[PDB]
RNA sequence: AUGAUGUCAUACUUAUCCUGUCCCUUUUUUUUCCA
């Protein structure tokens, strides 16, 4: 009593106050003395533990795995508690909340595989009557997490004998309610109850309460789409008053038989919907002009089911539902709600898809023309997504050429920065593909009067347009057109705004992109001295854009711009590696690669050693990317004399940047470094046993990806040597240096095996001191995760001591 | 270019797949090299599915690139891991 | 002051029951 | 779901299979007990393995389901496991489709050291030797064909022994193809003494009395 | 709770590797055992020391680099220094003028002379073995000059060819009192070069 | 929750809260919240009962969190500076006056009104030199206040002025030991304290604009609200160090 | 970097040894 | 360190016990022996032994790693 | 003889990153005065 209740008492603090391990035991000493100390004092405990609000994620998942073990341990011990769990758990089991819904849910079948399901049927049996909304909606999750517990006949004829009672019809609605949640919690397992469950609803499914029969046609929608695709003979019953609810019955039954009949639509035979579908197709006609939102979304979705649902036909459903539906539906105040107009783009896309999207198309173009700027780019996402899924094959050449107008308005009357139908744009016009080369020129002349414009952003568009259709350009290959626009375009190089100007060498580099090498006009030598003072601009777009048409340049024609003017480009890359984003640094680097590919690596190399030592400040390691760069891409026997004399140099940074480009180039090549292994050791040798620990942690850095790029070749031995320096440079202090060391090692436990380094740590690992006998159990157990595969062959021969046999005789045990 | 904290998931993974953004494209998920990417990144669990659905797995952008372990990494053969997707904690 | 002291009342609240009023978490057609 | 506690260590185990197969239900080998039983209510019928009639060897070594394999027709199935000695004793089942009852374990036929054991249709049993030549065997009998006592899991016993099933002929089934196989290759001696295309390689193989060399010579 | 130097001594097959601080461990059995393998190694005594690894240098100064052979056959070295000085005696105005204009041949020598550098005259060099811990001192200790032989110079000085002055000294002697365990080549125990013994 | 009306229930004759008839019943949390904040407090036994100081809070119509005021009064005095804390930080409507435009006069004003130790001290300061100033709308005009709250906050302190005698509490003041002052403040602020988290919330706090200690970021600071408006404000801060918090409720204070 | 040796101290700026002139007290201790 | 790999196989720390981490690495090669098919074979054949037997045998010596403890 | 230890500036590391925030309402007890 007094003392099982302080015993219960102290287990709770244990579990809520001590480490896990003694709430594990808690946990199992509770689960053990359950039967001691009775359910009572536990239920009177564990329901102000599931009521306390302020209790942690970790101490309610405790006290889950708690009330599990009890229920296990006890089963019906809680029996006559089953009320007092159900009045604690009743919100637990109608939690908004996922988790503790789920929760909720492992409770109530806890509590229905350890107390049993007639105390909770009995429970439940006065609250199936519950007049009460909200009560006999806790009451339907409840009897849902219920019969999800204790499936499904175990409380079928039980719902068998309250459902068909007419004893009153907020119990008949509540029990529907129950039917149509399990339903939807179910899914594919209400599939052998399809007949039982279609016989229990047809009681109510004809019923004179607008609820209930609300209700059984919601059920009867729930259990056609969990038993998808099974129960067509189930829910045959109910097709023919189906098609006579249809026009019976009025307002949310109407929406609830409608509902109910575009989920059993797909499921039955193909001259039944057929028959069907034309039979609700002119109530549906009239269910376009519903103005209830709610029931405006329920029959579009009526309509998406219709046109997801076969047989059909396209040339019946183009005749008959679509200009009413471009009527109806295809209107501004649809298009204003966003869920409703992405909803009615859906549907359309979903049509156009099913019976051809060039009827949407030409039943969309006066729409793509309409004045209204959200809806006309609602309208042309519409035609670029029909078109991405159909094609431009359908369209005939005056349907293309109004749609070119159409959105050639749309462009003119593109007051926000809509990108969207740029893409569009671009979508229509790719996929128009050859077609476009008669639109070509009064598409440019219009492109060309909004360059004009006073307007940045209008000709910043208009500059975007021709990146994005140079490559639609060259399709055809209209080279005299691709060259004028590319005079036209030299002419335009001096603008004085930075967002024109970058959409304007976007353009230029998909010009150069499409036209082909000795194509373009002006060429390469008339375009790089007019392209060398614009990348000493301070904008970032003007600068990544530029950059990036460099390495276009620097990648494919290095056959008209001399060296000396190379290696100017690399003077004022030099002072545009200092820029804040590393895709431009990383773009730079790139340049540098390809200059070195084009002009040779002597006087770039002699460059970037002039600069990386001089530079010292937060930059720099960009510089030892792009001299990694420029060895791997051009043969780095001839960069290491000059790199291994540039680390003689004293001056406290340049041997950093030495060690540096040696870490990333030897990550770069991988393999092909195992020649330079003896030129890198005694460098690496001096680096570890530099005094300044920045060296050692770059030379650790070295280590690390020269392990992992020459794994494999018989380098074992110089990393054992460079390792006879880093195993004693353990003693470091800070993270960087640390985080070195430690993946240094891995990558020496991973290149030479895991015996040397468990050679290493099981004469550390048995230290006297604390810290330094941890720091290397720390090491042995990271290798032992990273290399427990081999540990086995790889332990040595212990002999079995006093406490436990540990010589072990299935080594001796040799066939 | 990483930090001591911010760990993952540390959760094995799954059909989840990972998924890069622009700001941080083309670097590795663990080593943040570039060289030879090799294994794509599986994120275990809701990382992707929900509300993080076509998100970066690092630091947060838009995601809109297949996340790749490079062959630096599949060579200790990190790519079974786990999560990489970043839980702030 | 003391530790079980606190937890008399809600040991009552407990035996008396929970009102729908008492706490009205606003949830409706949840899925 | 279920948890059934055995204080035997299970050192193999072979599941019955349920639906119209038989019964859902799994056989826990041990020392001269297979311990039949279902998840539910279900007996658990203990068939002793038989012994054979005056077995010379030691009974320290318990007879174990070394290899069990259990051949299926269309309606019922059948259980072919082999003892510590080894032997294939075929095993029907008499649980009516209410608990494990009988598991009539008879020896149909002497089966040679086989590591592993499979029992297909169409007269296929493929018997996969640790050392000498593993066998495929085509049926010829019905399976049940044992010279040999059968200890069924009904048949009550002294709790000391089982049914004295001895070494039976070979009346169930016939290997068909003894493929010998040089593992394990203890001991090697390759030389061109014989008269030969290439030299003779004399590999010293397998185990006890079923222990040979095989001299292998190409070309 | 533990035993003394004594004990460990008695009780384990090595009673050099029985260290000072190893028996106040939690298992300096198991220490021990681990410890007496062939394939062990010591912790680094910076736990033992004050100063930190490798920090406390702290009054000298080092010659930064020395090139391999074949990196000073190809000689990289020369005309990157002439570079450096040019760069130096350079002003600033000199050094953007040239960056505004730039000119011709950093060093250009061929391309296959570093490749044989790299593979046709690579030398491996000498890898210590898998038990070497480095320490504050580590690149010193070469004499192990070994006892009871003398040097080159000893050998060129006093007129020794490949019979020293102090031979039959050290013969009359015998084993010095120094080193027992010395022998002697040639006047004690009948030794190439300048090591004339063992 | 109930926090002002919980202890009035209980001081007039009614025992069963949560059984009392009502035409809705109140969420049982914010009572058990009430009762648990009621049992750090000096007010309930162990028996959940109102002592003589449980009815004598009762007679001050102000929440119980600022009786506490009233409870560290006397305790080593400073009874005035916190019994005018008490009656200002009862204001319904917000002080000071910043209206659109103007901005930086009366942003230097409320400066000049800044004083170190949250921003108590800061309109103690405001109704310190009010007083002595002939409580002139001028005075609120040139300093941007509102000049129709804080006069009732100068009657809310003459009313409990005058509601002094009941519960036995003298004015006196300790004559410029604010951090006396503080640690009465502090004594009544128990429940409402952070560390930048919030150590029994468990949530990460955020310094509102219009705090005196919107920058420096204190080890430990109390606070009065707990308003939500776009992040987890901290609403009327005031600097501590978890000295003599840990003075008052020690049975609800463990592990620092 | 510079090195003091009369004091055996390590200097990451000049303006370090400049300043570093205690620097009189272990110069004395090391004349001693 | 990590909470997984505190959780994973070979988690130690200078509080470990010298007998824990040799029953842990006897736990560790009888699984090891176990997931190995050549080594099996040769602790199989060494003697006249059935497989299965040598897998019981494995299982009852994976206990008995932590059979006599300190 | 090299340790503890102070916010002292300088150096360096990290392909670290180039940076965010001001409340809709609202009520709450009791005592004296001069020709
Ligand atoms: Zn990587
Ligand atoms: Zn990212
Ligand atoms: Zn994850």
């Amino acid at each position: 009593e007094e003392q099982k209740e302080r015993k219960i008492m102290k287990l709770l603090l244990k579990i809520k106050n001590g480490t896990p391990p003694m709430r594990k035991a808690a946990l199992r000493q509770i689960t053990d003395k359950a039967r001691e100390f009775g359910a009572g004092p536990l239920f009177n405990q564990i329901l102000p533990l599931l009521m306390s609000p302020t209790l942690e994620d970790q101490e309610r998942h405790l006290l889950v795995k708690v009330i599990d073990r009890i229920l296990y341990k006890l089963d019906d011990l809680v029996r006559p508690y089953v009320h007092k769990i159900l009045v604690v758990i009743e919100p637990l089991l109608i939690d908004e909340d996922y988790y503790a819904r789920v929760e909720g849910r492992e409770i109530i079948s806890n509590l229905a595989k350890a107390a049993g399901l007639a105390t909770m049927i009995s429970t439940m049996r006065p609250d199936i009557d519950n007049m009460d909304e909200y009560v006999r909606n806790t009451t339907a999750r409840a009897f849902a997490v219920v019969a999800s517990a204790l499936g499904i006949p175990s409380l079928l004829p039980f719902l068998k004998a309250v459902c068909k009672s007419k004893k009153s019809w907020q119990a008949r609605h509540t029990g529907i309610k129950i039917v149509q949640q399990i339903a939807i919690l179910m899914g594919c397992a209400i599939l052998p109850h399809l007949r039982s469950l279609v016989e229990i609803i047809e009681h109510g499914l004809v019923d004179e309460q607008q609820k209930v029969r609300t209700i059984s046609a919601l059920a009867i929608a729930a259990l056609a789409e969990a038993a998808t695709p099974y129960g067509i003979e189930s829910f045959d019953s109910v097709l023919k008053p189906l098609w006579k609810g249809i026009r019976q019955h009025r307002g949310k039954g109407l929406a609830a038989f409608l509902k109910a009949i575009g989920y059993l639509i797909p499921l039955m035979d193909a001259e039944y919907a057929n028959y069907y579908t034309r039979e609700v197709m002119l109530i549906l006609i009239r269910e376009f002009q519903s103005p209830d939102e709610e029931m405006k979304k329920i029959v579009l979705k009526v309509v998406k089911q219709c046109c997801g649902t076969d047989g059909v036909e396209a040339n019946y459903i183009k005749t008959e539902i679509l200009p009413p539906f471009f009527k109806h539906f295809w209107q501004h105040r649809m298009a204003l709600d966003r869920r409703n107009y992405r909803q009615l783009v859906d549907t359309t896309v979903e049509l156009a898809n099913k019976v051809g999207a060039a009827e949407i198309i030409s039943r969309i173009v006066d729409d793509l023309k309409d004045e209204a700027e959200q809806y006309r780019k609602m309208v042309m996402e519409t035609i670029e997504k029909i078109m991405g899924n159909l094609g431009a094959a359908d369209i005939d050449h005056k349907l293309e050429e109004q749609l070119i107008d159409g959105i050639l308005y749309a462009f003119q009357e593109q007051t926000t920065e809509d990108s969207v139908m740029l893409n569009g744009f671009g979508t229509v016009v790719n996929a128009l593909g050859k077609r476009v080369k008669p639109y070509l020129p009064q598409i440019c002349g219009t492109v060309l009067w909004r360059l004009n414009n006073k307007s940045a952003k209008v000709r910043q568009q208009a500059a975007d347009l021709i990146s994005r259709t140079a490559v639609v350009m060259k399709t055809c290959q209209e080279e005299k057109l691709m060259g004028h626009l590319g005079v036209v375009l030299y002419e335009y190089l001096g603008e004085e705004y930075p967002e024109v100007l970058g959409s304007i060498l976007g353009a230029l580099k998909a010009i150069v992109n499409v036209i082909g090498m000795h194509k373009m006009t002006p060429p390469i030598k008339d375009l790089l001295p007019r392209l060398t003072p614009i990348l000493k601009n301070r904008h970032e777009k003007v600068q990544e854009n530029c950059i990036d048409l460099v390495g276009r340049i620097a990648d494919r024609g290095a056959e008209y711009v001399s060296a000396r003017e190379w290696m100017r480009i690399c003077f004022e890359l030099l002072e545009l590696l200092k820029a804040h984003k590393k895709a431009i640094r990383r773009a730079t680097v790139n340049t540098f690669g390809y200059i070195a590919k084009a002009i040779g690596p002597h006087d770039v190399l002699a460059t970037l050693l002039n600069n990386l030592k001089v530079q010292e400040r937060q930059n720099r390691v960009c510089t030892t990317v792009a001299i990694a760069i420029v060895a791997e891409t051009c043969s780095p026997f001839t960069v290491l004399p000059a790199l291994m004399n540039e680390y003689r140099v004293p001056e406290l940074n340049v041997q950093n940047g030495v060690l540096k480009s040696l870490s990333f180039l030897f990550e770069y090549i991988g393999e092909m470094g195992k020649d330079y292994i003896y030129a890198v050791t005694p460098l690496l040798e001096d680096a570890l046993m530099d005094r300044d620990l920045v060296h050692r942690q770059t030379a650790s850095a070295v280590v690390q990806h020269m392990s992992l790029g020459v794994y494999g070749f018989g380098c074992e031995d110089s990393l054992n040597h460079l390792l006879n320096y880093v195993w004693p440079n353990v003693f470091e202090t800070s993270p960087h240096v640390i985080q070195a060391v430690m993946g240094a090692l891995e990558g020496l436990r991973v290149a030479i095996g895991p015996c040397r380094m468990l050679q290493y740590c099981l004469q550390g690992l048995f230290h006297p001191a604390r810290k330094v006998r941890d720091v290397y159990w720390k090491i042995y157990n990271s290798i032992y995760i990273g290399s427990q595969d081999a540990l086995i062959a790889h332990y040595p021969r212990i002999y079995n001591d006093d406490k436990n046999t540990y010589i072990r005789y299935e080594l001796d045990y040799i066939l | 270019k990483h930090h001591p904290d911010l760990i993952f998931c540390r959760k094995q993974a799954g059909v989840a797949i990972g998924r890069l953004c622009e700001k941080c494209d083309g670097k590795c998920v663990i080593c943040d090299s570039y060289v030879r990417p090799c294994t794509l990144v599986r994120i275990c669990d809701e990382c992707n599915y929900g509300s993080y659905q076509g998100r970066c797995v690092i630091c947060g952008g838009p995601g809109v690139s297949d996340a790749y372990y490079c062959k630096e990494c599949t060579i200790q053969e990190k790519d079974r891991d786990g999560c990489p997707k970043i839980v702030n904690l | 002051e003391a530790v079980p002291v606190e937890a008399y009342g809600l040991a009552m609240l407990r035996g008396m029951g929970w009102k729908p009023g008492e706490g009205i978490g606003r949830t409706f057609n949840q899925v | 779901k279920y948890s059934e506690p055995l204080e035997e260590h299970g050192n193999f185990l072979i599941t019955v299979p349920g639906g119209s197969d038989g019964p859902s239900g799994v056989l826990i080998c041990s020392e001269n007990y297979i311990t039949y039983k279902n998840f539910g209510d279900q007996p658990d019928i203990r068939c002793p393995i038989p012994r054979r009639r005056n077995d010379l060897d030691d009974p320290e070594r318990g007879m174990i389901f070394v290899c069990s394999a259990t051949h299926k027709t269309k309606s019922m199935f059948f259980f072919l496991a082999q003892t510590e000695q080894g032997d294939i004793f075929k095993i029907t089942l008499e649980t009516d489709e209410d608990m494990v009852t009988e598991i009539r374990l008879k020896y149909f036929d002497t089966v040679p050291v086989a590591a592993a054991m499979c029992v297909l249709k169409t007269g296929f049993l493929f018997v996969a030797s640790e050392f000498g030549n593993h066998y495929l065997y085509q049926i010829a009998h019905l399976g049940d064909d044992d010279e040999e006592p059968e200890f069924s899991s009904a048949m009550p016993l002294e709790e000391g022994d089982t049914f004295f099933f001895q070494p039976r002929p070979l009346k169930n089934l016939v290997l068909v193809d003894e493929l010998d196989s040089l593992s394990p290759i203890l001991f090697c001696q390759i030389a061109d003494l014989a008269n030969e295309d290439t030299p003779q390689l004399y590999v010293a193989c397998g185990r006890g009395p079923r222990s040979s060399l095989r001299v292998l010579r190409h070309g | 709770n533990r035993f003394t130097v004594a004990e460990l001594k008695q009780l384990v097959a090595r009673p050099d590797v029985v260290e000072m601080h190893d028996v106040t461990a939690q298992d300096p059995k198991l220490l021990v055992h681990l410890k007496a393998t062939r394939n062990s190694v010591p912790v680094p005594r910076h736990w033992c020391f004050k100063r930190k690894y490798l920090q406390g240098k702290r009054g000298i100064e080092k010659p930064p680099f020395e090139l391999p052979d074949f990196i000073k056959r190809t000689g990289i070295q020369e005309m990157r220094e002439a570079l450096q000085e040019k760069e130096e005696q350079k002003t600033m105005k000199s050094k953007m003028r040239e960056k505004v204009r730039p000119k011709m041949g950093k060093i250009d020598i061929d391309y296959q002379k570093l490749h044989d550098a790299f593979f046709k005259w690579q030398t491996k060099p000498k890898l210590t073995i898998h038990g070497d811990l480095y320490y504050e001192g580590k690149e010193f200790e070469t004499r192990l000059k070994k006892p009871g032989d003398l040097s080159d110079e000893l050998r060129i000085s006093l007129g020794m060819p490949v019979p020293p002055p102090w031979l039959i000294a050290m013969q009359r002697y015998g084993p010095p009192p120094s080193y027992p365990n010395l022998k002697i080549p040639g006047l004690n125990s009948p030794l190439y070069g300048d090591v004339f013994g063992t | 929750s109930l926090g002002n009306v919980v202890l009035l229930l209980k001081s007039l004759g009614i025992h069963d809260l949560m059984h009392f008839d009502f035409l809705d019943p109140p969420p049982y949390e914010t009572l058990l919240l009430a009762l648990e904040q009621l049992y750090a407090l000096g007010a309930l036994n162990h028996l959940g009962e109102l002592t003589t100081s449980g009815r004598k809070m009762a007679e001050l119509p102000v929440d119980p969190m600022l009786s506490k005021m009233i409870l560290a009064s006397e305790k080593y005095s400073c009874s005035e500076e916190i019994l005018t804390v008490a009656a200002m930080l009862s204001v319904n409507n917000s002080i000071f006056y910043r209206p659109k435009d103007k901005v930086v006069h009366a942003d230097n004003a409320r400066v000049n009104f800044f004083l170190p130790g949250g921003d108590h001290l800061v309109l103690l300061n405001v109704y310190t030199q009010w007083a002595e100033s002939g409580y002139s709308s001028q005075w609120c005009y040139e300093n941007f206040v509102q000049f129709r709250s804080m006069r009732r906050a100068r009657d809310v302190r003459e009313q409990l002025e005058g509601l002094l005698e009941r519960v036995e509490v003298g004015l006196s003041s300790c004559q410029g030991d604010y951090i006396r002052v503080r640690k009465a403040i502090t004594a009544g602020y128990f429940y409402h304290t952070a560390r930048y988290r919030t150590v029994k919330q468990q949530q990460t706090v955020f310094i509102h604009p219009n705090s005196s200690l919107f920058e420096q970021q204190p080890r430990w600071l109390l606070y009065h609200e707990l308003v939500l408006t776009t992040k987890e404000f901290m609403r009327q801060v005031l600097e501590i160090e978890s000295s003599w918090l840990l003075e008052v409720a020690p049975h609800y204070y463990k592990a620092k | 970097s510079y090195e003091c040796k009369l004091c055996l101290t390590l200097h990451n700026n000049e303006g370090s040894y400049l300043a570093h002139t205690k620097h009189q007290t272990n110069l004395a201790r090391r004349a001693a | 360190l990590e909470h997984l790999q505190s959780k994973y196989i070979g988690t130690g720390h200078a509080d470990t016990t010298k007998w824990e981490w040799l029953v842990n690495q006897h736990r560790d090669s009888y699984c090891s022996y176990m997931g190995h098919f050549d080594l099996l074979n040769y602790f199989a054949i060494a003697e006249n032994e059935s497989k299965a037997r040598v897998r019981f045998n494995l299982m009852e010596k994976m206990l008995q790693p932590c059979g006599p403890p300190a």
